[PDB]
């Protein structure tokens, strides 16, 4: 469910 | 399979697959093109990050879709196309972890290059803990942890605490301690504390580093406004 | 591949890798159905189409991404690497048509999995000629032409003029005029009279029949809509 | 361009 680091 | 190929002409196919969304194939060139054995410029590495994120997101993207069913569930499809999925999905993961072993991290000497490797590692080392279950399982976690651990150290030391780089990592080791390490109160500290210290740096940013730091902010925040 | 696991057990990780968006894996899983050789299901048909239509559509849009950048350019590399997935695009056609021919048409013989057939047949012959430019190509555009003239003239004997297969088959035969044979008149006096007779045809329909019918021809209307 | 049949 949380952001992980993405473009 | 690539060693025919030139160097050059693996780094314009990846920046072509990207283009064309062909992120397997995208992967595949950049492969070919760490096993040339030259250290990868920092346009390089970003392809090489893209390529695999994009593969093994898909997998893991599946492997969630097959789980949930799985669990819902509990003949044996379900659970063998989610084993598929899964060895496919460690079977990523594992060449990625080859590249860095061979010999991607031990040649990166600056603190830019050295950093990326290791989140590298430690997110590939956190999709394998997605999905272990096994003996191995709590070594998989503390091996992310462990390549976590070094970046961060060697981010603090050497990079501002704006650098996109060292966002992201902390971004990463950040959801690692609170979906991997059941750890939420240790992945809301780092991430308040990662998005405070850069927001007292934006002030020495160019208008382009400001936009680049302030997007990765924003996930931090995104994560904090979730967990809180 | 796929001879060692049972027909039920495909068709079901078919079903599967659809929910997973694992289209090369459903299109793997439905060709060792069909290679079971038994005849397939309205259900089972449409999971076959489903699959192809997925891999083979990624493989057509990345061709045309591909082939824009190399008309631009017009190294190596773009033609090289446009030739490489055009390459794949037609193998996976020439596989869909193998299924076909051996022996999906042959032993299919209500006018519902003839036409279905048959509008498959016309269809990938139809990629095949996006990309075909040699000495065959007038004979991959008149394969196409004659796989859908044959579905049409069953389906306007055997099949309400409401019925969804033969509204679809309409539609990408439109298609093939407008696209592949340059025949625009000819396109859109196809739309037009396949649209006016399912519009006077919705009377006899349940609704969920009509829901089903009305999609369809809103597809020819955004076409006639952007050709004329 | 134009739109053949999709799901
Ligand atoms: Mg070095
Ligand atoms: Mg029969």
């Amino acid at each position: 469910r949380p952001s992980s680091w993405r473009q | 399979a690539m060693g025919s190929m030139e160097r050059a002409s693996l780094i314009q196919k990846a920046k072509l697959a990207e283009q064309a969304e062909r992120y397997e194939d995208m992967a595949a060139f950049m492969k070919g093109a760490v096993e040339k054995g030259e250290e990868l410029s920092c346009e390089e590495r970003n392809l090489l990050s893209v390529a695999y994120k994009n593969v093994v997101g898909g997998q893991r993207a599946a492997w969630r879709v097959l789980s949930s069913i799985e669990q819902k569930s509990n003949g044996p499809e379900v659970r063998e196309y989610r084993e598929k999925v899964e060895t496919e999905l460690q079977g990523v993961c594992d060449t990625v972890l080859g590249l860095l072993d061979s010999h991607l991290i031990k040649e990166a000497g600056d603190a830019e290059s050295r950093v990326f490797y290791l989140k590298m590692k430690g997110d590939y080392y956190r999709y394998l803990a997605e999905v272990a279950t096994g003996d191995d399982k709590k070594r998989i976690i503390d091996s992310a942890r462990s390549a976590y651990q070094e970046a961060m150290d060697i981010s603090k030391k050497e990079m501002p605490p704006t650098n996109p780089i060292r966002l992201g990592l902390a971004l990463n080791f950040s959801v690692f301690h609170y979906e991997i390490a059941n750890s939420p109160e240790e992945a809301i500290s780092l991430a308040k504390t990662t998005f405070d210290e850069a927001m007292a740096d934006l002030h020495t940013l160019s208008e382009d580093s400001y936009k680049d730091s302030t997007l990765i902010m924003q996930l931090l925040r995104d994560n904090l406004t979730l967990w809180t």
